[PDB]
């Protein structure tokens, strides 16, 4: 429901100015949104109440722990906003960049959170060829030959 | 920029801490501070300018003159009023109906009350009344004919561009134009008046020798081809003859942008108003070749180069022929000493000031040293740094200024000879140069299209320039319209017939206007100009050129002919004489290229700016477009092994130059610098693979 | 107008102000 | 594009000297970089070989969005200004007011692949964002289009079909006769006549009706009763497509564009705005368009329908000076009152224009500028605003062409430059959201082919009405089209 | 003058009678100033014979109807005037289309008098529904350039006669277009790009041949002024 | 994909695609009921 | 930066080595041999007319004598006009 | 089919290249790893044989090896397999 | 067809500039016949000017000379507008010396033989009781617009002031046509033609050399055939 009331409210705006957007567009940005879930129940996981993690890393970790552990713990679906979803972020150098930068960087240091090198943003950062278009591995590593007759025609 | 009212600065407030209400437009601004004229960028309403009638309390306000009326009777006690004073009391405009004696006939009178309000008073509490029209304006923006019918923004950029005309190598003044142009040109300072009353006595290009008319006698020096502050020239060229007999307060010699005494900021264009061929589309502007072949739009730049001479550790800077691996063809400009002489043409990056450093002794490469047994040249240990003429820079040279530490002229510490040398050029009108009317209708040039294919008039005039019709409407700025119309009447001359008396549009209009003279100088002043029925009227009557040739109907329209196909056009269309102008946003002031010049010294980057070679920032948003293509290799490129890939652009330079493959990008510069730098910040950073 | 070298431009002036413009540079 | 050649030489630099290395013209790189900066007029020559196929960027600042960036074949001109081509004007919001763009240069051959399929611009029409085109014709040609296609009875060489001794003598056998025959001064372009066609396509109701399976034009003859603007103008479209027979509006336009880009290969239909282009400036030319002061008329009774609302102003501000009402309620008496004024003057301006009056010409063709711009420059302003965002209710009666006062003048300047100072700040905190959105949005890519799950949204697809009739739902095109259905339909 | 260049004309042949010819280079801007009116001339300029009015057994005012056909009266019109015939007589001469009973009437099927000649034959123009009898007299005569239908001037005459439109032009499309063939070491050439297409009476590499002939004997009149004054030449072909 | 008119590919940055077509218009956002809404 | 790398004196130092390498190679083998252990061309270190001497087995005198004659020998301008425009 | 004929940069059409391949990113790979090999078949000319195969069709006077990569493409004379 | 070839008749009406009546031609062809003989006449007459000149008193464009009101480039822009024409494609050579006060014509430049001023009543300077005035000048036969050579690209030195050259005899052309068209079809347009030369050379030999060039012009096509 609010997904639809999210996209008819924004889409209203874009109606107002006489700009048409497609609405898969907003989609895609509300669908971030709704990433994390709330934790009010910790189970017996590793979890303190209040904590916003992964709905899917929340859902395999329970599907896990359903054996030796059974304690699913009480997760809602939360609405974070987009500043909000931006530093609730993956990597250490994947946010790096945008509010308390010492904040972010101390206890990146502490937790010993290493990259994984997954975004684009850090890739860029370190000048790598970005997991995106042209970069990912299935375009990346095309075997190149001439078919084998025309090898031989000429 | 003289005038000028500003809020930023020390004490008062800054740009970005002040909000967007002091920005704006206050009541109490009339007749105080413009209203039109402020820069559009990012500081709107901060800087604005004085009103043409404004002055200053001695208290640090602004006072303001107004006729005060007493008992409906218009007085002629001018009262200075500020602000407060102005809201204690009730004050009718200019546009009042006089009957010659003081007294309003309109027993109900436009006011404007403390608060701003307008209402209809009864006519008689009123107890001041405006000086003249036009008292809310500015100086600038007092220059433009028809502003009344013009929308504020494209009145703001016509005010804002008409301070940055250049001056052209004739300087001829516009057929239409307001009452301001001779007063704010005596003001200029820049123009040479006649101080005292009397008689010439010997005049030249360089000096008029005034005899007065007791005794003593007077010369004034005129400034001659003098550099500006922009590049920009500033001829002073006499305007009277040996016999002539001057008074106090006449001007006697016109400066850079001055005709006979008033203002003349560009020059009178047969303009047509239709759509040709694309070549005008949004905003672009086509030319006749004519503007070429004749130099009327062509302007001076000189431009100033400098180069010292410096003491050092290793010895002293000298400036000499003696500049060790050259030609002597290339050296054949200079003088004895290094520097050219006058009059010597330059191209780019040819040798001013032949001038050469010590430098010392390092170990010769074998390869060197091989070379030098070979061809019996020495080491030649001091090394090459002349005064090099940059990139697009041509011309002549016309001065140059010395000075030297031994000659005892005042130098900087450690510096022994300072020569300066003026490069100047004749850059032609180009396609691609910025012009501008007076009303914001501006452009750069879209063609310089050749003399014969221009749509021409009847009598075989073409059109010079010719703008866009879809341009028009939608800017809200038609004043370029009414200019136009009105220039074609001035250029062709006129005289209504007066054979049942005056005809009935043209009451209002006064006398010595019922004629004129085909190119005569007009005036329009600014809230008090022609009327629709008075232009349209005088557009009525118009009388011919030459032959029997009514060219131009009264609906302001002709028929063209087509100089490219040769048929004729199926509309009439409108056509006559805009005043317009050639702005300083030049072509070669803005084009800029770099392959590889010169880099930074903390960070690897390539350096910015038209002084040097310069780079172009690849910026935020455009990694963001790159990404969004996903060409993730040129993004790669972009970002390494242009920038900061120290180990790559040799590399990737022979690579090209040898025409093989481009290598890897390897790691950038910044990455590393912010690895050490987290290092530095007692951070063991980690960089694994598995 | 009342200046001694101005050259004929004719207006379409049809109020006639009292007071002429002061000497710009005052301020 | 076009190319300073001066710049090129700059930027081309190392790829010169290496061919003028190839060519025995310098000994080496060192005499060849020498003579780049003596330029001995063959170096020309080598810099538009080694220009020759080898794409370049264009950037004008700020990069609003993805077509910001685009990639063209240079070509050596004259001058020292780039040529951009008109079509991608509306991509870059570039006018020519003097706004420069930056040129980047591609080096690896994975860099000129990128450069020369990606960022093209024959394969960037559409928009990214919502599927219409950019590439869409527009303010100077779109009123030439318009005027080549529409239709004016009334005319010169028209066809009547009556025939008293004569016959109807209207018809052309081919469209060359009509060509030959509009150049000898007999026919009017866009008068009416009957040509026999044998080159275009009819449309689906004549083409069913004589051929049934396929009226295939390169073989079939056929008639039809159009103008010569029109056959002129589906020349321009390709062979396949069927004959338009409309008046050539902007939105018309822009659906036959979408049709063609939805059918048709993308090379097709670059050539085809191409040449729209073309013929479009052509007619732009012939079209007359300008602007006298005479053209803009006013309408006679405006003045008794300012007497009208005067004297109704008069009676609310009278019956405020009784004290019987306050000051809000006769602000906003005024405000209705004046705005009643207002949409009266626009009424009868709207209604006293002829349709070959250029103005209303270029609105009505949807060129540029709305109704309300026209309104102001012959008529009334109306309300101009507080400094604060509330009406003055003064307000200004009267049009440009009448030319203000001074006292609107300056009630006019207020709502001016809070306009322009509101678009600073509007294009500043854009950005801003811009950055924002990029900062969550950085890490969504596809993946994968199919997550082939079964769950998903709908859509409300063209609601029926009470009497059960499907009205098209108006919010489809942005949200039911470019989806794939997660579940089957079945009817019934 | 030295003409510093010469321009060139090289032939591109496409389909049969629809001959593309390019000029390279032309001095600036010499492509407006010749090809504007060699198309002029392409169109204006060369004589040829084409059908002036016809006559018609049967019909008698309204124009529609004619019996045995299927075809009406205004497509058989315009079948007429798409019909190439070259005439070498300088008078209207006149011509008989008969044929009875069913069938398809083609091009070929008319009998050609003296001076004409059908140059496609296989055309069609007329079916018959069933034992029909037509007889059309044909009047053709010739000219130059374009006409309209001859007005009813001859009236008393043409009460059978009606007058049709008359392409005397052998060419029916002529387009063309400039360029701007190397900018720098040729300093802002030009290059006319032509495209004429004809009909099968003559060739257009013949039809460009004869305009340049009428256009030179047009500018003959020109230069037959002061052969001593100094033009610019273009020198050896 | 809206540019394309076919499928989208295995490799398109449709989150920085739909960034910019959301913010692209903010200057033609003529105004709480606009940008800060 | 002014002491900088900048990037075409390296390729043009790189052409100088090459084409330096062929004029050296037109040349006998002795003579390009002593030529670049005389000017240190092919390790760094100009080994003196002892060392030369040494590794041919021959007298300071006959190396200075067969020094003399390739610096005779290079200089053709036939030879040598390539080298003239390398400074 | 029968359209028209390009000209220049844009010939061979990507909306016959596109028929090939599986997406533009595999075209666009494909063609830059070929004008490489294409780039040290020139290369290695003056140094001794080696399999390296290319050009294949004849190439223009002064063309690039990149317009020869995607006309061989388009004459599918080549193959590739994906990451 | 109707059975006139067409005529060329002239109509003088002052000295420097004349009309001229082309008749009977084909309808539809008087605008276009107009617009080549327009664009020939306008842009491709040859013509002699005057290219570069040298003072003693100065050393470059930008400067003064002592004694004269004006300065270098003013002389620039007056001496622009002159009219002259040489007979032979060599670089002649006038001169001008004038000392002591008076007004400097045009006509007291004295040239050699073969060439010719035809304006000397046009002002180029005056002088005082300082004024001293050399300069040369330097003409050359040419056809069309030409920018100013440059000196580097000559073989000269310092003295040399390259100007602009404007090789156009003429001076404006147009003309109208009078399209009869009556409606018994023997229709014929009616070309009248006007030239303005700037008093160089006559409209006639102007017309002349320009139906000279289109007969060279067309004659290519026409059997390049
Ligand atoms: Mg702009």
């Amino acid at each position: 429901e609010v997904q639809i009331h999210l996209v008819r409210e924004v889409q209203e705006v874009y109606r107002a100015q006489g700009v048409s957007i497609h609405d898969k567009h907003i989609e895609v940005i509300v669908r971030q949104m709704l990433r994390r879930v709330t934790i009010i129940d910790s189970g017996s996981t590793e979890f303190l109440p209040g904590s916003l993690i992964d709905r899917a890393e929340f859902e395999a970790e329970n599907r896990r722990v359903v054996a030796e552990g059974g304690e699913p713990a009480a997760g809602r679906p939360v609405l974070m906003g987009i500043t909000k979803a931006s530093l609730a972020t993956d990597s250490w150098l994947s946010a790096a960049s945008f509010q308390e930068t010492t904040r972010v960087l101390t206890d990146a240091a502490i937790n010993c959170r290493s990259d994984k090198l997954n975004g684009l943003k850090e890739n860029v950062i370190i000048g790598k060829l970005i997991p995106a278009g042209t970069g990912i591995n299935r375009y990346r590593n095309i075997a190149v030959q001439p078919t084998e007759e025309a090898r031989a025609a000429a | 920029h003289k005038r000028r009212l500003s809020a930023l600065g020390p004490g008062g407030l800054s740009r970005e801490r002040a909000g967007l209400e002091v920005r704006d437009v206050h009541p109490s601004h009339y007749g105080r501070m413009c209203p039109i004229e402020t820069p559009e960028g990012p500081n709107i309403g901060l800087i604005g300018s004085l009103s043409v009638y404004a002055r200053v309390n001695p208290f640090g306000f602004i006072e303001t003159p107004y006729r005060k009326v007493v008992d409906g009777v218009v007085s002629d006690e001018i009262v200075y009023l500020t602000a407060d004073e102005e809201d204690r009391h009730v004050v009718a405009q200019a546009n009042s109906p006089i009957d010659a004696d003081g007294r309003f006939v309109e027993p109900r009178v436009l006011v404007r009350r403390k608060a701003g309000e307008v209402e209809y008073v009864p006519s008689s509490e009123v107890d001041y009344m405006d000086v003249s029209p036009r008292q809310m304006v500015s100086v600038a923006t007092a220059m433009i004919p028809f502003l009344e019918h013009d929308d504020a923004n494209r009145a703001l950029m016509g005010a804002n561009m008409q301070r940055q005309a250049v001056p052209l190598v004739r300087s001829e003044a516009p057929l239409v134009g307001t009452g301001m142009e001779l007063r704010a040109a005596i003001d200029a300072g820049d123009v040479v008046v006649a101080e005292e009353s009397g008689v010439i006595e010997e005049v030249s290009a360089d000096y008029i020798t005034v005899m007065h008319d007791n005794g003593t006698r007077r010369t004034y020096r005129m400034r001659k081809f003098a550099r500006s502050n922009h590049g920009t020239c500033a001829n002073q060229c006499p305007i009277v003859d040996a016999g002539d007999r001057v008074e106090a307060g006449q001007v006697i010699a016109d400066g850079p942008c001055t005709d006979d005494g008033e203002m003349a900021l560009g020059k009178n264009l047969l303009v047509a108003i239709m759509p040709w061929e694309g070549h005008n589309y949004e905003d672009a502007i086509i030319l006749s070749n004519r503007l070429v072949e004749e130099d009327v739009l062509t302007s001076i730049h000189i431009e100033e180069h400098e180069i010292d001479a410096r003491d050092t550790k290793l010895g002293a800077e000298e400036i000499t022929r003696d500049i060790p691996n050259i030609s002597d063809e290339v050296l054949a400009d200079l003088d004895e000493r290094g520097i050219v002489r006058i009059g010597a043409e330059v191209r780019d990056g040819d040798i001013l000031v032949g001038k050469v450093t010590p430098k010392g002794e390092t170990e010769l490469t074998p390869e060197e040293r091989l070379l030098r047994a070979i061809f019996g040249e020495k080491a030649r240990e001091v090394r090459d740094t002349s005064l090099k003429v940059p990139h697009g820079e041509s011309g002549k040279v016309i001065g140059i200024r010395v000075f030297s530490r031994e000659d005892e002229d005042e130098l900087p510490a450690g510096v022994n000879e300072l020569v300066r040398v003026y490069v100047a050029q004749k850059r032609k009108i180009s396609d691609g140069d910025k012009l501008a009317g007076r009303h914001g209708n501006k452009g750069v040039i879209g063609k310089i299209l050749p003399v014969e294919d221009m749509p021409f008039l009847a009598d075989g005039t073409p059109v010079d320039i010719i703008l866009n019709t879809h341009g028009v409407p939608r800017r809200m700025n038609i004043g370029q319209i009414l200019e136009t119309h009105l220039g074609w009447c001035a250029h062709s001359g006129w005289k209504v017939d007066a054979a049942k008396g005056v005809p009935d549009w043209a009451a209002r209009l006064p006398d010595e206007l019922l004629e004129a003279q085909p190119n005569a100088i007009v005036s329009t002043p600014v809230f008090d100009g022609a009327q629709e029925a008075e232009l349209q009227g005088l557009l009525s009557c118009t009388l011919p050129n030459r032959d029997g040739d009514v060219l131009v109907d009264a609906d302001g329209k002709a028929m063209l002919f087509d100089g490219r196909s040769g048929e004729p056009f199926p509309y009439p269309v409108t056509v006559g004489y805009m005043y317009i102008m050639k702005l300083h946003h030049l072509v070669d002031d803005k084009i800029h290229a770099r392959s590889t010049g010169p880099y930074s010294m903390i960070t690897q980057q390539p350096l910015g700016g038209k002084a040097q070679f310069g780079g172009q920032r690849f910026g935020e948003m455009e990694c963001w477009a790159m990404q969004a293509y996903g060409a993730a290799y040129t993004l790669q490129e972009l970002l390494t092994i242009k920038s900061d890939d120290t180990v790559g652009r040799v590399k990737v330079y022979e690579a090209i130059v040898k025409g093989e493959n481009i290598p890897e990008p390897g790691i950038p510069e910044s990455f590393k610098v912010l690895l050490k730098e987290l290092q530095s910040l007692c951070l063991n950073v980690e960089v694994l693979s598995s | 107008n009342s200046v001694p070298g101005a050259p004929n431009r004719v207006s379409f002036a049809k109020l006639r102000e009292p007071l002429e413009v002061p000497g710009l540079l005052d301020v | 594009c076009g190319l300073p050649k001066l710049m090129a030489l700059e930027l081309f630099k190392p790829f010169v000297m290496k061919r003028l290395v190839d060519l025995n013209h310098a000994q080496n790189i060192k005499s060849a970089k020498r003579m780049v900066e003596r330029q001995r007029p063959q170096v020309w020559d080598v810099l538009e070989e080694v220009i020759a196929e080898h794409p370049v960027l264009l950037n004008r600042a700020p990069t609003l969005h993805r077509l910001g960036i685009q990639a063209f074949e240079p070509m050596l001109v004259e001058g020292k200004a780039i040529q951009l081509h008109p079509l991608v004007c509306e991509a870059f919001n570039a006018d020519f007011d003097g706004d420069q763009m930056a040129v980047h240069l591609p080096l690896s051959a994975e860099a000129q692949a990128e450069a020369r399929i990606l960022m093209l611009s024959s394969n960037n029409i559409l928009s990214p964002a919502s599927g219409r085109p950019l590439a869409m014709p527009r303010l100077d040609m779109v009123t030439g289009l318009y005027y080549l296609t529409t239709e004016v009875p009334g005319d010169t060489g028209e066809y009547q079909p009556a025939s008293g001794d004569h016959p109807e003598t209207g018809v052309y056998s081919s469209p060359a006769e009509a060509i030959m025959a509009a150049d000898r001064g007999v026919l009017s372009v866009r008068a009416k006549i009957k040509v026999r066609l044998t080159q275009l396509r009819p449309p689906v109701e004549i083409e069913a009706e004589l051929f049934g399976h396929s009226g295939w034009q390169p073989g079939d003859a056929w008639m039809a009763e159009t103008t010569l603007g029109r056959v002129m103008f589906n020349e321009l479209l390709p062979l396949g497509y069927p004959f338009v027979n409309k008046q050539m509006h902007k939105k018309v336009q822009a659906a036959i564009i979408n049709d063609l880009a939805e059918r048709y290969p993308m090379i097709v239909v670059a050539q085809t705005v191409d040449k729209l282009k073309d013929a479009g400036f052509y007619w732009a030319t012939r079209s007359g368009v300008t602007v006298s002061m005479a053209d803009v008329l006013v309408p006679p009774r405006k003045k008794e329908i300012l007497d009208h609302y005067e004297e109704r102003a008069d009676k609310v501000e009278k019956q405020f000076q009784r004290g019987a009402l306050n000051h809000d309620e006769r602000n906003e008496a005024l405000v209705e009152i004046w705005k009643e004024a207002t949409d009266e003057v626009g009424q009868a301006l709207r209604e006293h224009y002829p349709d070959d009056n250029p103005i209303i010409t270029i609105v009505d063709s949807g060129a540029t500028g709305n109704f309300t711009q026209t309104r102001t420059l012959a008529g009334m302003k109306g309300l101009v605003t507080n400094p604060k965002g509330e009406f003055i209710p003064r307000p200004v009666k009267s049009s440009f062409r009448e030319g203000l006062t001074v006292l609107e003048y300056f009630i006019n300047t207020h709502g001016a430059r809070k306009g322009l100072a509101d678009t600073a700040l509007r294009t500043a905190d854009s950005g801003y959201l811009t950055r924002r959105l990029v900062d969550v949005s950085q890490d969504v890519i596809v993946r994968e082919h199919d997550c082939q799950t079964e769950r998903g949204i709908v859509v409300e697809l063209a609601e029926r009405a009470p009497d059960g009739t499907l009205i098209r739902d108006p919010y489809i095109e942005t949200s039911a089209y470019a989806r794939t259905l997660g579940t089957d339909a079945v009817d019934e | 003058m030295l003409i510093s260049q010469r321009p060139t004309l090289s032939e591109d042949v496409l389909t049969d009678n629809r001959s593309q010819f390019v000029i390279e280079p032309l001095e600036p801007g010499f492509g407006y100033t010749l090809g504007n009116s060699l198309r002029r001339t392409l169109l204006s300029s060369i004589p040829g014979a084409a059908v002036t009015s016809i006559r018609i057994d049967g019909v008698l005012h309204e124009f529609t109807t004619v019996p045995g056909v299927k075809e009406d009266v205004t497509e058989i019109i315009l079948n007429l005037k798409s019909l190439v015939v070259s005439s070498e007589e300088d008078e209207p001469v006149t011509m008989y289309l008969r044929k009875q009973g069913p069938g398809e009437v083609t091009a070929g099927d008319i009998v050609p008098p003296a001076g004409v000649t059908v140059h496609n034959p296989g055309m069609h123009i007329a079916t018959l529904n069933d034992k029909g009898k037509l007889e059309v007299e044909l009047v053709v005569e010739r000219g130059r350039g374009y006409v309209p239908a001859v007005q009813n001037r001859a009236s008393g005459a043409e009460i059978g006669r009606i007058p049709v439109d008359s392409i005397y032009s052998p060419v029916l499309k002529v387009t063309y277009k400039v360029d701007a063939t190397r900018v720098e070491q040729r300093t802002d050439f030009d290059k006319l790009i032509l495209d004429v297409e004809t009909k099968n009476s003559i060739s257009p590499r013949d039809a460009l041949a004869s305009a340049g002939k009428t256009l030179v004997e047009l500018f003959g009149l020109a230069r037959e002024l002061n052969v001593e004054a100094e033009g610019i030449e273009i020198g050896p072909s | 994909s809206m540019a394309t008119g076919k499928l989208v590919d295995i490799g398109e940055a449709v989150g920085i695609v739909a960034a910019q077509s959301i913010g692209e218009p903010g200057t033609q956002l003529t105004m709480t009921g606009g940008l800060p809404r | 930066d002014s002491e900088a790398v900048v990037a075409v004196d390296a390729v043009s130092f790189t052409l100088l080595q090459d084409q330096l390498q062929s004029v050296l190679d037109t040349l006998s083998e002795r003579e390009a041999g002593v030529v670049r252990l005389r000017f240190g061309l092919t390790d760094g270190q100009p080994r003196t007319l002892d060392e030369i001497g040494q590794v041919y087995g021959v007298t300071r005198e006959r190396i200075r004598q067969i020094e003399s004659k390739t610096m005779s020998k290079l200089r053709h301008p036939s030879r040598s006009q390539v080298l003239r425009d390398y400074l | 089919g029968g359209y028209d004929t390009p000209l220049g940069i844009t010939n061979p059409p990507i909306d016959e290249l596109l028929d090939r391949v599986s997406s533009k990113y595999a075209l666009v790979i494909y063609a830059a790893k070929r004008a490489r090999q294409i780039n040290d078949y020139y290369n290695q000319l003056g140094e001794g044989i080696l399999e390296y195969v290319g050009p294949l069709v004849e190439p223009g006077l002064q063309e690039k090896p990149l317009s020869i990569a995607l006309r061989e493409i388009h004459a599918d004379l080549l193959e590739h397999t994906e990451g």
